[PDB]
């Protein structure tokens, strides 16, 4: 390996290279200027970004001596053996020659010294502290460390003279992902149909080793494809194809979000009949910030992110969420209404923090708050409470959606059939700014939804859905679904009884118009008039708030 | 020669309860 | 035990076989294509699916060196010795041959390293993290892991290089269940009248570790029958009877009617005895419910040919004492889908957010062992209209009903779970749960008519001696407004 | 806040120790309705946290120069123990920003945004007579999104005749973008929700 | 016994279980009997403390893992079966859960007759009548 | 004592109870008086700490089981007897329940508590037994 | 160094500390500087060991046993002053503490001048919380 | 003193101190800072139980009393404040004593020739000890 193998990081690689080379390649300049540079460096960031890879690259390209210390290798059973081990390591590093000390997984040896309760670990960390600085502490040997939880280190060990510089090997951007892809495809033979730039543009949250995993999967698919047919004829002319890469991309997800992978659901914009204007509005809301960044910063304004669906139940809010989940390049995080609450104290806010941190880590990401009124309701209304845990939760949501954040691409979709129960602090612009009313379908919308549900069903040639759409007046999407289901059920009954009659000693290849006619007798309006009046009043009150325009 | 030993027993947690008000 | 004894998961079996065998059988392919294969697998799924069995098969079949690591086997008293044990295991694996490392029950030595507070677990986790992926990480050794809950694992371990891919060994299906039954009934002495396809059909939520239980129970019944017929034979069993044991269909049917899926062992309902002939009247409702619950399960092929998903929900409302709970008992008795019964205010708890946890747990138990019929008696308690109460008990009722809302129809995987509701005050149920897709059809159960009353009287008097000359038509005429309870 | 016993107050102690170490400092407590709740049952850990905050705030003098900034949306649920004299005396009300304020917000948000030279923002201010700063951010964002849509369609057409210069016909935010963007502006505070704030100010 | 297996130091409950099972399987076909299995088999996902999880996992691995058992039988006794790890209530670990519940009138009569076999009674004492009045008395 | 034996260490309070029972049974037939069992018997359903359930199970195993007790009796004490395990209020563990809650007893206690001191000749105990009508003893 | 006072042989740490302190006292009126007292001051509650008891008690006994003619004083440097064993703080062993506080603007300028007096040069008002 | 009892040897230290005070003479034991030994109870439980069973086990032939000083009057066990061990508490709630403390301390130095310690006792108000 070498510096050419590491990719996706330029500034961090430059900092490490200078701090490791200039001290041991141009030392006369350091005494000429007078002041020595920082002597310790701490690599931190999410897992699988290139920390140990960077350490290996430094050990390879640099001709100086190298000594590696894994996390818990230092400490053993015998009393004082851990400190003896550190002393031996440092002495052998300093005695022979200029050397680089790399301690892997430092967080396993340096607790905070205030929350720990053991004895040996405290003595070990104090040994490390006194060994790094003091009289005859360190002479012409540089120290390297890698960690995944930088906050889990005692601050006393993270001052100048011990670890002066902290380098953040963070998530790569599109260019970094492209560089990593080019690096990992340098050895395998690849077909001409590939388009690496678009592929990198599609891996919207991948980091480091995840790209390598994608490459490995795309390779494995070909071996399992060009093996059913069976010699040197197959050993050559492999030619990893673009379809293999697309397939491997379709399955794998970023390692950060592996905990919260949503179960596969299959729908499409053709499946969501009606709501064409709302569909296009959502497309231009969700895709423009991600697909056209440069022109976005050309105007110098941030994107608009939040959105709330509100309307009568069984109209398609969750269906729209499913469509966005399955047919958008951005990552998806499905969150239920009360799924985040917990019995313990403060764990609900911890779970909310973890969810939003996972979301913004692998940006762009979409978070779908299902039945938002469950966990984001009016503040102070509850007289008898559990210590105001719900109030704290809604306050946590308020701070997390808009506050002391980095303004990364994280879109929140809220779905609730009860909008008056949401606190006004969430409905403000900046958290959930545009409130989309999802009304009951009209006649053309009824025809569209009926066709969308029946896009897969075989029907008679003379059958027309216009009469069904015209007959229903106050119906919603779920009611038309029920009509279709009843018709299919009656068709199944006819099929099975005909099959039994034939077996007594495809009779129904289609669903007849008679089945729809006699399945519509039990049809009903799910949404009563009271809720329709209430939602219309809510919309009219929203419009009435605006005035003089 | 002497030797060391590790021990980790337990901790203490806090729960939250819900009450019902009869106005 | 070989590879021909693990049936039900062919895809996962081949998927593991790929990296465990092919890079050792034919190493030319990977050097030809230029990339190394994955060397990390995490087997997860509900208990009793074949994870340890598959590990045994891999160990027995492959010629590579095998090293077994039990989960809590590593711990020692001295500080820094568990990691010493890990070092010895991995160094032996690397020093000897191209080996396979199987870590059984890895969730007990791999927590998140952030919620835990003990020092030894953090240090051992860091040791494992460095051993799998660090400097000069691994030389042609593949690591296998098994767990019952994957979410309680360190995220740093669920990465390429450490655990490349996670295989999901889940609940089998009809073909898988038939394969398991064939495998487990290949060494025993069956009768000539036994058929397995019907037996594999009638078994619904069995995870594959319950099929072996079914076979063992059938064998135990056979021996019990042949030891009841023959004398106990204290000294020595006669050899002639051993020549003919067999196992009839009745033994399997009896064992099937006793056993239940291991996932539903907590929620087993007491065996009540109601039959379709015990419920008089309501013939149209009885047939409608029978078809609505039977058509999606036995004949999925037609439903998929019509490209529409079956109807799930159903609600019963009417005056008290008309047969709603009786219909629920009748469904629970002689219908083939699994049954989960809950009373009205049974899933409520003192703690905050625990009621929703219970709802999640019961609906997960229902979805795992599908098809399943969830009976919610007295819906008015758990699904009362939300927002009506000016006062509140902390808003818990709103949260529980919302959980029900988005657990019966939300961002979840569609599966065959039917919800039967029973109430005597439908007006105080939120409309959001009465729409199609959650509770499709709302059935009314009126007070019985003359013919219905006569049929009800006959249904109650199946096993009652009466006078030959007693006529019940006058009784039916005399009431004119009664219910079944009267 | 943390589930364990003591950890919560220990965190308050650590944060205030760090704040006091690097004196002068400005500790910003946003959404105080979670810590400074009414005392008024859940173990009473909230009371313990509030007591830790009060005892750890009483060790403030001219020395150490620690200035605490509070920020709440609902000031009625702040415990009066924090509001009493000698603890945090001064309290200040931020109202909905008059026509000159509306022009100032509009001009301050469009500083780094190319706009039509022949564009006047007084009209927008005079039109919005009950809006808030968040509403102004939303309206300008909608105008920017419509401008982006016009740019993208124009570029698509440009490529269309190219298949069979200037990046877009007008990088500036044209007037019609505003004039059409006004059909989606919602005023996000109700006058009822403002009456309580007015009453609190009078209090 | 249930709580008697765990000790002060970290890693002895599992060592104790290992030694117990090894001794049981070392010599002859053996029967194991765990009193109050609910005290050392708590339902995971609802209990804190890593030692409990580790000992539960060790028990699971001992009873059913690679080379699980060799002619050894295990018996448990509990009052709250529902508070046990579902992984323990599976075939191969605990396959037949027998319900030893309250006897009926005949069973209570049998219990009365067995208990009064060594105690000297009077000729006027009738066990058949005495058993009938008792309804809920168990053992 | 109740609070004395309970500890935070894992597997220590159970060891303490086992050591106590071994000591009691070792020397001679003895009487074990375990005070305030309600603090160490939380009914196993309303509790959440695992140490409480573990010590409850240890107590149950010690009182009843294979060769549980050999000529040694145990006495308990509590203020609220309801908050105890039903398994502990069984026969063989706490088969007998005694209610230790008047004027004559109060007078007897007054007489026995003033037996070792010559108070006076004109002190009447009837007024004391009538005026101190709410004294436990 | 605090964590360097232990040893491999059974109880040989006590001899090491004893010979170190007696050599420091017997030679001359020297000055002894003790690093990381927090490493040897866990409040007596979070120890649960025996080596700490012996070594700390030996240090207490030796610190108490200091004749006036020794003319030797110890200087301690602790970064966690509230996590100190009060037994060590009693009068006659360690009575006077010094609150090494944050420097002022003038102090920041002084340190800046001190550090920059060894480099080729071609701030104390914006640098506020910086220390040392 | 309070926290000087620990190192199963706190019980041995308590028994050693009580048997030493009972063996020699009718005497007095001073237990300063009882708030460390008695943590109000709601090895500390074992040493509190040891102090309870050792304070209760004093007969008439012991003839020893105990004196105990504390700073805060609320974090004490009511089982320690029960009838039998601690029932007679005093509430020690001036310039003459301040002049006495001044004349005790500063009389061992070559002081001055023009000092009036009455003014130093008067102008000093809240100092103690
Ligand atoms: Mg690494
Ligand atoms: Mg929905
Ligand atoms: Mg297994
Ligand atoms: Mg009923």
């Amino acid at each position: 390996v070498g510096y050419d193998d590491i990719g996706g990081c330029r500034k961090q690689m430059a900092q490490i290279r200078e701090m490791v080379e200039l001290p041991l390649r141009h030392p006369q300049l350091f005494k000429a200027i007078g002041i020595k540079p920082p002597r310790g460096v701490l690599m931190y960031g999410p897992p699988g970004t290139g920390k140990t890879l960077m350490a290996r690259a430094v050990a390879n390209e640099t001709g100086a001596f190298f000594f590696l210390i894994n996390g818990p290798e230092v400490m053993s059973k015998m009393a004082g053996e851990s400190e003896s081990n550190l002393r031996k390591a440092f002495e052998e590093a300093e005695k022979n020659a200029p050397a680089i000390i790399f301690i892997d997984e430092i967080d396993s040896i340096a607790p905070k010294r205030d929350k720990t309760n053991g004895e040996v670990e405290r003595r070990v960390v104090s040994q490390l502290l006194t060994l790094m600085d003091g009289m005859k502490a360190r002479s012409n040997v540089v120290v390297i460390a890698a960690t995944n939880r930088p906050n889990s280190i005692d601050p006393a060990l993270r001052r100048f003279g011990r670890f002066d510089r902290e380098v953040d090997i963070g998530i790569p951007d599109a260019t970094g992902r492209l560089e990593v892809l080019r690096i990992h495809t340098k050895n395998m033979k690849l077909a001409d149909d590939v388009d690496l730039e678009a592929l990198a543009a599609e891996t919207h949250g991948y980091v480091g080793a995840d790209i390598a995993s994608l490459c490995s999967e795309a390779a494995m698919q070909q071996i399992r494809e060009k093996m059913d047919l069976i010699d040197a004829e197959v050993l050559d002319s492999l030619g990893v194809t673009m379809d293999n890469f697309r397939f491997a991309l379709g399955n794998s997800n970023p390692s950060a979000l592996r905990e919260t992978v949503v179960e596969s659901v299959n729908v499409t914009w053709d499946d969501v009949g009606g709501l064409d204007e709302i569909k296009e509005e959502l497309k231009e809301t969700v895709e423009y910030p991600v697909l056209h960044p440069d022109q976005y910063t050309k105007f110098g304004l941030s994107p608009s992110k939040g959105v709330l669906f509100y309307g009568p139940p069984g109209t398609g809010k969750t269906l729209l969420a499913k469509a966005v989940a399955t047919e958008v390049s951005a990552n998806f995080i499905s969150v239920k209404g009360p799924e985040l609450l917990s019995m313990w104290y403060g764990e609900s806010e911890s779970n909310i923090r973890d969810i939003f941190d996972k979301a913004r880590a692998a940006a762009p990401t979409v978070v779908f708050l299902d039945e938002l009124d469950s966990i984001a309701k009016a503040r102070g209304g509850s007289l008898g409470d559990a210590g105001g845990a719900s109030d704290r939760v809604v306050n946590q949501l308020l701070t997390e959606m808009d506050g002391m954040n980095a303004k990364k691409n994280v879109f929140v979709i809220g779905a609730t059939n009860r909008p008056d129960q949401i606190d006004p602090a969430i409905l403000r612009p900046g958290r959930l700014d545009q409130l989309i009313y999802v009304p009951l379908p009209d006649e053309n919308a009824r025809l569209s939804i009926l066709n969308a549900q029946l896009r897969k069903t075989p029907l008679e040639p003379g059958l027309e859905l216009t009469a069904i759409a015209k007959a229903t007046q106050g119906f919603s999407g779920a009611d038309l679904l029920y009509i279709v289901q009843r018709a299919a059920k009656y068709a199944i009954k006819d099929s099975i009884e005909a099959h039994r009659q034939h077996e007594a000693e495809d009779p129904v290849p289609y669903i007849t118009k008679e089945h729809f006619a006699e399945a519509m007798k039990t049809a009903k309006r799910s949404v009563s008039d009271a809720e329709l009046r209430r939602y219309e009043a809510y919309s009219q009150q929203m419009k009435a708030s605006r005035g003089q325009f | 020669a002497a030797a060391a030993a590790a021990a980790a027993a337990a901790a203490a947690a806090v729960a939250v309860a819900v009450a019902v008000a009869a106005a | 035990v070989g590879y021909d004894d693990i049936g039900g998961c062919r895809k996962q079996m081949a998927q593991i076989r790929e990296m465990v065998e092919l890079p050792l059988r034919h190493p030319q392919l990977f050097k030809a294509i230029g990339i190394k294969p994955p060397r990390g697998v995490l087997m997860y799924g509900p208990p009793g699916t074949g994870k340890t069995l598959m590990a045994r098969a891999v160990a027995n079949e492959t010629g590579a060196f095998f090293f077994l690591i039990n989960g809590p086997e590593v711990m020692s008293k001295m500080a820094g010795e568990s990691e010493s044990n890990l070092r010895k295991a991995f160094e032996e694996a690397e020093k000897n041959a191209p080996a396979i490392i199987f870590i059984d029950e890895i969730d007990s030595i791999a927590p998140k390293r952030d919620k835990t507070n003990g020092e030894v677990e953090r240090r051992v986790v860091s040791q494992l993290l460095t051993l799998m992926d660090g400097m000069k990480a691994r030389s042609n050794v593949v690591v296998i892991a098994a767990t019952n809950r994957p979410n309680s694992i360190d995220p740093a371990l669920r990465r390429f290089g450490r655990f490349d891919r996670e295989v999901d060994i889940g609940i089998p299906d009809a073909t898988g269940r038939l394969e398991v039954l064939r495998i487990h009934t290949k060494n025993m002495k069956l009768a000539d009248d036994v058929d397995l396809e019907a037996l594999a059909a009638e078994t619904h939520g069995y995870v594959g570790a319950d099929i072996a239980s079914l076979c063992s129970e059938a064998a135990m019944q056979q021996i019990r029958e042949k030891m009841d017929l023959i004398d106990l034979d204290e000294d020595e069993i006669d050899a002639e009877v051993l020549d003919s044991l067999g196992v009839t269909m009745d033994n399997f049917r009896f064992a099937l009617g006793n056993s239940n899926p291991s996932a539903l062992r907590e929620t087993v309902v007491e065996s009540v005895n109601v039959t379709w002939d015990d419920v008089g009247g309501l013939d149209e409702i009885k047939e409608e419910l029978k078809e609505t619950v039977e058509y999606p399960v036995l004949h999925p092929d037609q439903y998929t040919k019509f490209g529409l998903s079956p109807s799930k929900g159903v609600l019963f409302y009417g005056p008290p004492g008309t047969g709603k709970t009786l219909l629920a008992k009748a469904v629970a008795t002689e219908v083939s889908a699994n049954f989960i019964s809950v009373k009205g205010p049974e899933l409520l708890s003192m703690w905050y957010g625990e009621s929703e946890s219970n709802i999640r747990d019961i609906f997960d138990k229902a979805r795992a062992a599908a098809p399943t019929v969830v009976f919610l008696d007295e819906l008015d308690s758990i699904a009362k209209a939300r927002g009506g109460s000016l006062g509140d008990a902390g808003g818990a009722s709103d949260r529980v009903v919302n959980q029900l809302l988005t657990e019966m129809d939300g961002m979840n995987a569609k599966k065959n779970v039917f919800v039967i509701g029973a109430t005597n005050r439908p007006d105080q149920i939120d409309p959001a749960i009465l729409r199609p897709g959650r509770l499709d059809q709302l059935i009314y159960v009126p007070l019985p008519d003359e013919n219905a009353r006569l049929s009800i009287l006959n249904a109650q008097l199946r096993k009652t001696p009466l006078e030959p000359g007693l006529e019940l038509t006058a009784i039916a005429k005399a009431t004119q407004g009664f219910s079944g309870a009267d | 806040l943390s589930m364990w016993y003591g950890e919560s107050e220990s965190n308050i102690r650590d944060i205030f120790d760090k704040a006091r170490a690097a004196a002068p400092t400005v500790v910003f407590l946003d959404e105080l309705d979670s810590i400074a709740k009414a005392r008024g049952d859940a173990g009473g850990a909230s009371d313990r946290v509030v007591n830790q905050l009060l005892t750890e705030m009483d060790g403030m003098n001219a020395k150490k120069n620690v200035f605490v900034i509070g920020a709440t949306n609902r000031p009625d649920q702040i415990d009066p123990a924090i509001l009493r004299p000698g603890r945090l005396d001064q309290l200040i009300y931020v109202p909905l920003p008059d026509e000159n304020a509306r022009l100032s917000i509009l001009n301050a948000q469009l500083r780094k945004t190319p706009l039509e030279p022949g564009l006047e923002l007084t009209a927008i201010a005079k039109a919005t007579q009950g809006f808030s700063g968040a509403d102004l951010l939303y309206i300008v964002q909608r105008a920017a999104k419509y401008a982006i849509k016009d740019s993208i369609e124009a570029h698509r057409q440009h490529e269309a005749e190219k298949e069979v210069p200037e990046v877009d016909p007008v990088p500036y935010i044209t007037k019609e973008h505003f004039a059409e963007a006004m059909k989606t502006a919602k005023r996000s505070v109700s006058d009822a929700e403002l009456r309580r704030y007015e009453a609190y100010s009078q209090q």
